[PDB]
């Protein structure tokens, strides 16, 4: 039997079969499946914060408690009104109408367009934002390496630092994430007295209790090139350097 | 609530279209016509039917009968017709049978080859004579421990239009049958009762097919001679499936229904002067008496020839003055037979050992040029095997020898 | 330009059938006779060039989030219509060739219906989702890929025919072999790895 | 010697014990004293040239390489440590390392006025080591699967060993060294019935695994001179980060002028930084025909039309753009890569036109990696490998257009 | 005339070349066929031991291909009937005696030109000289039925030690007229006349074509001479010829009998006196070379040395096809670090030795591999030695590896066990790809 | 049935025996963790699907067959993405596309036509389980060489200490990279076509 009255019913029968089965799933699990990319990142940001956090139910008590998202315009440094919450900056630097292009001598990270407008967040401290976590990324060797770094209030020292996405050869480019590594940096200083970029990632070790100096990544200079990249494009006038003016003037408090 | 609505109707219509396009894709793309299959080129012998399923059935179904020894799968390869053009390319499977020589000839095997273009074929005429027949059975008496002579009567008395040695195949539907039902003379049931054979059963489930050798030489009209043998289960394998086709034969009595296709075959005697030595085994006889008999009764030939037959006692000897009155009135030709395990009753006197080594050392062991002669083996693998080494222990060549292997 | 950018990457930086891994089972297989992997490496760049196009139209049109109507979002169908859209264009270049181009058929028709889900087509479609291409772009993106994945079929395909005369342990005969052959193969390939194009 | 091997051959034969260790004796009675095997069939004599005579040969074509690159290592060793230490910190290192101090018993000074001898035995004392760990455990290899098989035991391996043990830093760990020649020897060649029956390259083959495997010992700074402590970058890779100008040695502080490179006196593998001695070395075996001089000639056409190229278009980030092509020849493996490496006879392709092919791929792949790639400093056993998986290719479309005019008759 | 050069070839320079002068030679008492020489051939034995046999009796005939009669070479009495292994015939040994033969028609020189077909057919089917044809893409007799439309005649040696053929032909310049005219009616098409640069006795027929060829040894077969002329395939089918062979096709017609005679160089390193000597076909080498031959160990070649069937026991005849017999010396001697010397005294077609630079010098060649057998590398040997146009090292490996289907499109069928002589003489890894490619072709007409 | 489900374990594997289902061997044995899941996420829909194709296999238009169990496959699959999107979001995250690729992976697809159809529905089930467990025994295995030596980790635990943490094992780079997988498979082949010499290929 082929008729064709017949194949169409069972072919129309299985569609709505599945149909129900698929739609209700796709739904019913949306708010769910949501919650746990946010959680993730929630997770993420709390680490670099230092704050001590295990469990979904406690990311989600301490994250509100403490962070705060904050909008903040690249070009003027200063804070902006909107979905702070829900911003993806990776989206909107795609876009081009909520991203500015980079010429060759500006782009220093090796990135094609960056967003109008960023976002970081605030570790507020019995009312007192103790420091500012700013989302930096930058062109690694194999792939593009985001990272979060922290910084206190004058806006010229760094609290710690955190590579949440590479794409490195784990050994040679992958120490990124080496725990040495990021308890290394804390305590630099990302400005020089004159207030412009001092932070070097100096190869074969670093003086002894250098204030801008960061030991190098053994044998893999090509990725340190990318990270030294990184710092010095954003923490210029295109990325959060007139936002940290501002933190070094009070902009925070 | 929303979206799923939206999902529901998104999801039927981007597979309803689907089916849509490809089943409008068919009606305008695929020819639904039947598929005409000519035979010779013969306006008369055409065939047609829908596309779908082998040549096979297509050629069985007109009725001009195919061999199918294996039954389909490429496991045979008997089935080979020379289609000019059509059925596609060439399996692997038929490679296996088919050489490339016979490819380019246009050999395929039609239990393979799937009809589903118009095509052209070209077959022997001899292939239409094949054809079947519901032959009565005269008799089916026992002449050995492990050997049944089943004779039957073709309907109207008509002859089949067989060469010496071929074969015919024995169709039996789903059955169930009982190895106590069957009727064992006492001469022949000493071991039958030793070993408790009479225990196994016999059941079939579908329609079994199965090849045959006849007995009978062309020129005898109106019967059909057959000597099946027992398929028992070896000793070392007693509770396996016993032989199903086998379990009928032996089941059958006089006036049963039998279902024979044919006539088959290419195990046929060359047409040369030099000497033929035919040896033979268990069920080969049957070939061994039709060659024998025709090159003296239908051929008149008065060629040399030397069969030497393998037994293992006085009754499992048989035809002994069938080619000693031969002997008498062709003594060109000259019969043998050799008695491995001869019983206190036999009373043997003459030949002692098996059939391949005593042959040997009485004919030839002082022949002058054996190698020359045409060999002729049917019988049980090991009889064929060591023989066929037996043969070539004497230098022999693969080009003459022909073996009728029964599949033992 | 871009176009001509995106080609190369496609075949030699980005190859789908060694990179990727994807479409190995048909990989193997059919690598027996240059022809024959050559006549199917035909096969998948028509499927490819003319699934990675279509599909992109379908895509945008109506599962992009925001896109058939606003607020509404038919991403999770994603799945069943690449594959739906795929399978249906396999059967139907399979079916057309057989009535109007009888001896493009012959040629292809035997190796279609293999890949009406072949990994390759369907990965190379998911790959082009996850980023953001314009139409014109996935024509040269999927037609690239084909040509990447028969590229590696086909050198694959002579080198087996090269061991004709190797003499392997046996056991390792047959596919044993043809995995350490095509591991071997990921080594060579992996020199481009380090290009950014 | 030749009654006590003829004697005991009853032993290794298959009635004697021992029987499992034929294959081994073989070798041993094959390789003190010829066979006495005569012509059977076919052509009654023989070429003279048997495949012993054509590893020998080709294992005497590396030795000007393997004795230069042996100073050449001791050399910069001897000239970086007195740059880092000196006075008595340079005596609590040398007691420090077994391969100095070694050399120190047996005479060779380590000061600042070192001989010539004294430099060479000190890179001995880092070449042998890695010699005599991949032949002990490649041959291990070669002899196991030839015993378990039960086949004669192929005369390939002296050339795949030492080839092995002069592509590799001197600072190389042993074990993995084992590793190296272990992949190269199983995987490579002995899975597929042993010399003569691959497509891969061995010893490339062998150097591509330590190379992902481990790339922090076969990479960077501290790899490349056998002095503790120091961190000095090869010749290609400083041309990478600078330009022509920031080719500097800083052991010496000398400028890299061509002749140094040319002649070898840079740091790098033992056997690739000399290319006047792989020139003299491989004059001869493509003298004799056992190199086709098709390959190295494809060679030098891919690389220097692609150099060429890249010189013309320029480029202002880029440093390696505008390297000419006869830098390329003299840095990197490139001179040890066309001569010994890419004429592999069962690795090349097996027609004089697909020669020619096989050979300028090679030419424009090593270019390529070296130019556009910048996560390998330099890609000539990379560019090999692609080669030889296209080989066969090469081959076959030349095999094709020969077919279709054979069934065309000749034009007759 | 129409000249072509081969480049790609190798001239074997081995000692004690023939002195190219013909002798009377010994007197031989005993001859032979050799059964396993003819390649596809099963015989059916018409005589027993001691069955007496004249010049033309026919002795055996071919099962595979009937009509085709061996007739003995001389009168006699057969002494011996050799069988091998799995009674293959190695040889019908025949002790010469007595004067009778079988005559056969004879005809003017003029009237051979006109002959019909069917008659020149017959005429050399029943004398026995059909044998001397063999059809290239199998290098197996014709068939009786069969005929083509080139015919090769080989008027030219390369082989190394070989003699020359204008000093035989000149001997027999009628003969040799006669015997193209014979073979020009006989084609369908034309006779393609192969030759050296020396001047030869011409046939005035339009079909007798003369083709000059020089260069190394390869352009003097009649493999190499197809390539270049007539290439042969499946479907097109040539035959080949010795001029030898053509001298006794015009004696058989311009007298009506069998012309046995035969010139044959006996030379070789081993040899006292080389030079051309007078024989029978099928002569006894243990006795055409006794009392000739400097003591020790030696190994008797039927042929040359490229190409012969070693002559020892039941094979100590000379072969049906082969007009030159060579003589070495058995090389078993193992000398220490023998594959690493200095190569003086040593030849090789590659550089790798000292040899090679004293042009000019002249080896002892003896029978030693000079290594063992390994696997095939391809160093480059074999492109320097097949002027065909093939792809020699990929043809090489399909033969190795048993592919059969792969070794006809590579060109496989155009080739013969004397085609490959030369490859096999310059493999690194020992091979025998003369025993190789006959399995491969018989394969394909036992299957194909 | 014991003796029937486990017999593709080994004596009929569909990567060994047969090649289906060797994309995702390939690129998801990274980590053991993802390998399970995958094993587990191919189990449950190779059975799932058979039983429905079982189920409603005397219907099937033999015009889009092909359409109506890919339907079926690819509805079960996208179900099952969403339960790995939502719970273990990270195993996820790495699957990345090879999670749609089950639907297209050769074992669901292959004994969809080959066992599903003409088959009972509770047979059907039970082979789909037996499949999947044998394709699971490739995964586990490679998977567990792979990270054991490319990491010296299993499941996230430190077996081997590693040199960056003050250990003295050096993790090998090869066997997270493309080639290691291929060896790897094309060596259990070997083992396993030794101890089974009846699957050796002429
Ligand atoms: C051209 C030709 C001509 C022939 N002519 C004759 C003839 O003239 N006379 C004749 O008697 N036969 C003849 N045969 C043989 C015939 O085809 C059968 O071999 C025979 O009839 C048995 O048929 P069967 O259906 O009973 O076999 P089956 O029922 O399949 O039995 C095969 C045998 O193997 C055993 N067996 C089956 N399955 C198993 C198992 N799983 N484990 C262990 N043991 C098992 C059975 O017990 C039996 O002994 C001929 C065959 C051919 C091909
Ligand atoms: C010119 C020449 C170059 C060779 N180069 C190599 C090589 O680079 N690596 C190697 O392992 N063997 C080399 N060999 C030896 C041999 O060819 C090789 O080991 C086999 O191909 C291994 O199967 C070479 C041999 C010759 C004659
Ligand atoms: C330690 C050896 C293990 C087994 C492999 C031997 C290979 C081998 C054996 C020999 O006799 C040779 C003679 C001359 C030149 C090279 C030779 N090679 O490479
Ligand atoms: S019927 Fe047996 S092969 Fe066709
Ligand atoms: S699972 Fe088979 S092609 Fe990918």
């Amino acid at each position: 039997n082929d008729s064709i009255k017949k194949t169409l019913f069972v072919v129309i029968a299985l569609s709505l079969v599945c149909s129900i089965i698929v739609s209700a799933a796709a739904v019913g699990l949306r708010d769910k499946q949501k919650e746990n990319a946010a959680l993730d990142k929630q997770s993420k940001i709390l680490q670099v914060a230092g704050i001590e956090a295990k469990g979904s139910k406690q990311i989600v008590e301490l994250f509100n408690k403490s962070i705060e998202p904050r909008l903040v315009d690249f070009n003027t440094g200063d804070f902006v009104e909107g979905d702070a919450a829900n911003y993806d900056q990776r989206k909107a630097a795609k876009e081009a109408s909520e991203s500015i292009k980079l010429t060759a001598e500006q782009d220093k990270a090796k990135i094609q367009r960056r967003a109008n407008v960023g976002v970081v967040y605030l570790v507020k401290d019995g009312d007192k934002t103790s420091k500012v976590i700013l989302p930096v990324h930058g062109n690694g060797l194999w792939s593009m390496m985001y990272a979060f770094v922290a910084v206190e209030t004058d806006g010229n020292t760094v609290s710690g630092l955190t590579y949440y996405e590479q794409g490195e050869t784990p050994g040679l480019g992958g120490e990124v994430e080496n725990p040495a590594w990021r308890a290394q940096w804390v305590g630099k200083k990302l400005f020089d007295e004159n207030h412009k970029p001092a932070i070097k990632i100096v190869k074969g070790g670093a003086p002894q209790g250098s204030e801008h100096g960061v030991d190098g990544l053994s044998g893999a200079t090509l990725t340190s090139n990318g990270v030294q990249n990184t710092f010095d494009f954003w923490l210029g006038d295109m990325g959060f350097g007139p936002f940290l003016t501002k933190v070094r003037d009070g902009g925070l408090n | 609530m929303s979206t799923i609505i939206f999902g529901v109707v998104m999801f039927t219509l981007i597979i309803l279209a689907l089916v849509l396009v490809i089943l409008f894709a068919k009606s305008k793309l695929v020819p639904t016509g039947d598929i005409t299959i000519s035979i010779n080129g013969d306006p008369e012998k055409a065939i047609v039917t829908q596309p779908g399923g082998k040549l096979l059935t297509a050629l069985a179904g007109a009725g001009v009968f195919v061999s199918s020894a294996c039954g389909g799968g490429g496991s045979c390869g008997q089935c080979r017709v020379k289609i000019k053009s059509g059925g596609g390319d060439i399996l692997p499977t038929e490679l296996d049978h088919i050489s490339k020589g016979e490819a380019r000839e246009g050999e395929r095997l039609a239990c393979q080859v799937a009809v589903k273009a118009d095509m052209d074929l070209e077959l022997p005429e001899e292939i239409f004579g094949v054809k079947k027949w519901e032959c009565t059975v005269i008799s089916n008496d026992n002449k050995a421990t492990f050997i049944k002579e089943l004779k039957l009567a073709i309907p109207d008395g008509e002859s089949v239009p067989f060469r010496a040695g071929g074969y015919i195949q024995i169709e039996a539907p789903a059955h169930h049958v009982k190895y106590a039902d069957f009727d064992v003379p006492e001469k022949y049931r000493g071991d039958w009762d030793k070993f408790n054979l009479f225990r196994y059963e016999s059941k079939v489930d579908e329609p079994i097919i199965r090849a045959y050798s006849m007995a009978n030489y062309p020129e005898e009209f109106g019967i059909i001679m057959l000597n099946v043998r027992i398929a028992t289960p070896p000793p070392n394998n007693p509770n396996v499936p016993p032989g199903q086709m086998s379990s009928y034969i032996w089941s059958l009595k006089a006036g049963d229904k039998c279902t024979i296709s044919g006539p088959f075959g290419e195990f046929f005697a060359k047409d040369t002067d030099a000497e033929m030595v035919f040896i033979g085994g268990g069920a080969g006889m049957a070939p061994m008496r039709s060659h024998i008999f025709d090159q003296l009764k239908r051929l008149k030939s008065k060629r040399k020839m030397s069969y030497w037959y393998g037994a293992r006692s006085k009754r499992e000897m048989f035809y002994v003055e069938d080619f000693d009155g031969l002997a008498a009135e062709n003594d060109n030709f000259v019969w043998h037979c050799a008695l491995s395990d001869p019983q206190p009753e036999d009373n043997w006197t003459g030949y002692t050992g098996f059939i391949h080594n005593v042959l040997y050392e009485n004919y030839l062991k002082d022949h002058e040029a054996p190698e020359d002669c045409e060999y002729y083996m049917c019988g049980p693998p090991m009889m064929n095997a060591a023989v066929i080494n037996m043969l070539k222990n004497l230098g022999v060549e693969e080009e003459n020898i022909l073996l009728d292997d029964f599949g033992g | 330009e871009h176009y001509i950018s995106l080609l190369v990457k496609s075949i030699f930086i980005e190859n789908m059938a060694l990179s990727f891994f994807l479409g190995m089972c048909t990989f193997l297989a059919v690598s027996k006779k240059v022809k024959t992997s050559f006549g199917l490496g035909i096969a998948v760049i028509v499927v490819l060039t003319i699934s990675v196009p279509v599909n992109n139209l379908v895509y945008n049109l109506v599962l992009k989030p925001d896109a058939l109507v606003e607020g509404v979002d038919l991403s999770f169908l994603n799945f069943i219509t690449f594959i739906g859209v795929i399978a249906a264009l396999v059967q139907i270049l399979e079916m057309i060739l057989d009535r109007f181009f009888p001896p493009l058929y012959n040629a292809l028709g035997i190796f279609l219906p293999l890949i009406t889900v072949n990994c390759a087509i369907f990965g190379g479609v998911s790959f082009m989702v996850q980023r953001d291409y314009s139409f014109a772009e996935s024509v040269v993106y999927g037609f690239g890929s084909g040509v990447g994945w028969m590229l590696a079929i086909v050198a694959l395909a002579g080198i087996r025919e090269k061991m004709k005369y190797s003499d392997v342990p046996p056991g390792l005969r047959g596919l044993g072999i043809t995995f350490i052959t095509a591991g071997l193969m990921a080594l060579g390939f992996m020199s481009f790895s380090g290009v950014q194009l | 010697l030749k009654k006590f091997l003829e004697d005991i051959e009853h032993h290794f034969e298959p009635g004697g014990k021992h029987e499992k260790w034929f294959a081994l004796y073989e070798a041993a009675a094959t390789l003190f004293y010829t066979p006495g095997l005569v012509t059977k069939r076919s052509s009654h004599v023989r070429d003279s040239v048997d495949l012993k005579r054509i590893m020998i040969m080709v294992w005497l074509a590396v030795f000007p390489a393997m004795f230069w690159g042996m100073y050449n290592a001791g050399g910069q060793a001897i000239a970086a440590l007195n740059h880092l230490y000196s006075g008595d910190q340079l005596a609590a290192i040398v007691a420090g390392n077994w391969h100095y101090w070694l050399t120190e018993m047996l005479g060779g000074t380590m000061s600042s006025d070192a001989g010539w001898g004294s430099k060479m035995l000190l890179g001995a004392t880092y070449f042998l080591p890695i010699y005599a760990t991949v032949f002990i455990v490649g041959g291990f290899w070669e002899v196991l699967f030839c015993m378990v098989r039960k086949h004669e035991v192929n005369e390939g391996f002296f050339v795949t060993s030492i080839l092995f043990a002069l592509i590799v830093p001197p600072t190389l760990p042993l074990w993995q060294a084992a590793l190296g020649i272990t992949f190269g020897v199983v995987v490579a060649k002995e899975v597929f019935g042993g010399t003569g029956r691959n497509f891969l390259n061995p010893a490339l083959a062998g150097r591509a695994f330590l190379f992902f495997a481990y790339p922090a010992q076969i990479s960077g700074d501290l790899v490349w001179t056998a002095a503790d402590g120091y961190s000095g970058a090869t010749a290609l890779s400083q041309w990478a980060q600078g330009g022509a100008g920031a080719l500097i040695n800083n052991a010496t502080g000398q400028t890299i002028t061509w002749m140094d490179a040319f002649i070898g006196n840079i740091p790098g593998s033992i056997g690739e930084v000399s290319t006047l001695a792989l020139m003299i070395g491989a004059a001869f075996i493509v003298y004799m025909g056992i190199a086709s001089w098709r390959i190295i000639g494809g060679v030098m056409i891919g690389m220097i039309l692609l150099s060429t190229l890249f010189n013309v278009i320029g480029s202002d980030t880029n440093a390696m753009f505008n390297m000419p092509w006869h830098w390329h020849l003299v840095l990197g493996g490139f001179a040890f890569g066309m001569f010994f490496m890419a004429t592999d006879p069962v690795s090349a392709s097996f027609t004089n036109s697909g020669k020619w092919a096989y050979g300028i791929l090679i030419g424009v792949m090593c270019v390529l990696i070296r130019v556009v790639n910048p996560a390998y400093p330099e890609g000539m056993m990379l560019a090999i490998l692609f080669a030889n998986l296209f080989a066969p290719l090469f081959d076959h479309v030349v095999v094709e257009r020969n077919i279709k005019r054979r069934l065309a008759r000749y034009g007759k | 005339p129409h000249m072509i050069t081969i480049k790609k070839g190798l001239d074997l320079p081995i000692a004690g070349t023939p002195s190219q002068v013909i002798s009377d030679g010994k007197a031989i008492k005993k001859v032979a066929l050799l059964g396993e020489e003819y390649v596809g051939m099963r015989p059916t034995m018409h005589v027993r031991v001691g069955d007496e046999v004249k010049k033309a009796q026919i002795l055996f005939e071919d099962k595979k291909n009937p009509g085709v009669k061996f007739t003995s070479p001389v009168s006699g009495k057969v002494v011996e009937i050799n069988r091998g292994a799995k009674r293959v015939l190695q040889s019908v040994v025949i002790e010469v005696a007595g004067d009778d033969q079988v005559t056969f028609d004879k005809f003017e020189a003029n009237q051979l030109a006109s002959l019909n077909r069917d008659a020149i057919k017959t005429q050399l089917v029943e004398s026995g000289l059909w044998t001397a044809f063999r059809t290239r893409p199998f290098s197996k007799v014709p068939a009786i039925d069969s005929t083509s439309e080139a015919i090769f005649v080989t008027a030219m040696d390369t082989n190394p030690l070989a003699a020359e053929p204008t000093v035989v032909i000149n001997e027999q310049s009628e003969a040799f007229v006669a015997g193209l005219d014979v073979l020009s009616a006989l084609t369908t098409g034309k006779v393609y006349v192969c030759k050296k640069g020396t001047s030869l006795p011409r046939s005035q027929q339009p079909n007798v074509e003369e083709h000059v060829f020089d260069g190394p040894h390869p352009a003097g077969l009649a493999g190499t001479h197809m390539h270049f002329l007539y290439p042969v395939s499946a479907d097109h089918v040539a035959w080949s010829i010795n001029y030898q062979d053509v001298i006794a096709v015009g004696q058989l017609f311009l007298t009506g009998e069998l012309y046995t005679q035969r010139v044959v160089s006996l030379a070789g390193p081993v040899v006292n006196k080389p030079r051309l000597v007078r024989t029978v076909m099928g002569a006894s080498l243990e006795q055409l070379v006794d009392s000739e031959i400097m003591p020790g160990e030696v190994r008797i070649i039927s042929g040359s040395v490229l190409s012969g069937t070693k002559a020892t026991g039941p094979h100590a005849y000379l072969g049906r096809y082969h007009l030159q017999v060579s003589v070495l010396r058995e090389g078993r001697d193992k000398e220490l670090f023998g594959w690493a010397m200095p190569g003086k005294n040593k030849f090789s077609v590659t550089r790798s030795f000292l040899g090679h630079l004293f042009k000019g010098q002249v080896y002892n060649m003896t029978t030693t591999t000079n290594g063992s057998d390994r696997s095939m590398v391809p160093i480059g040997n074999y492109e320097k030695v097949m002027p065909l146009d093939m792809e020699p090292t990929l043809l090489l490996r399909d033969l190795c590896a048993g592919d059969s289907d792969s070794a006809v499109r590579l060109g496989a069928l155009e080739l013969d066990e004397e085609d490959l002589a030369l490859c096999t003489f310059v493999c690194p890894g020992k091979y025998e790809y003369g025993q190789l490619l006959r399995e491969c072709l018989d394969k394909i007409e036992k299957e194909g | 049935l014991k003796k029937s489900v486990l017999a593709p374990v080994l004596d009929n594997n569909p990567i060994a025996l047969q090649v289906l289902g060797v994309c995702s061997a390939l690129a998801v044995t990274t980590k053991l963790e993802t390998a399970f899941v995958m094993t587990l996420a191919v189990m449950f829909v190779t059975a799932l699907s058979n039983f429905f194709v079982s189920l409603i296999r005397n219907h099937i238009p033999n015009s889009v067959r092909i359409i109506v169990q890919m339907a079926i496959i690819a509805s079960l699959v996208i179900v099952v993405d969403q339960i790995l999107k939502a719970y273990l979001y990270d195993i996820s995250k790495q699957l990345s596309v090879f999670v749609g690729l089950i639907i297209t992976n050769c074992i669901v697809m292959g004994r969809a036509e080959a066992f599903a159809m003409k088959s009972e529905p509770i047979p059907s089930f039970i082979d789909g389980i037996g499949n999947g467990l044998g394709y699971g025994f490739v995964l586990m295995t490679v998977g567990f060489f792979r990270e054991l030596l490319g990491s010296g980790k299993l499941f996230g635990l430190e077996v081997l200490p590693l040199i960056s943490n003050g250990g003295w094992y050096q993790p090998n780079g090869l066997m997270l990279l493309a080639p290691s997988a291929f060896f790897l498979i094309g060596f259990m082949i070997w083992a396993i076509r030794t101890f089974k010499p009846e699957q050796v290929e002429a």
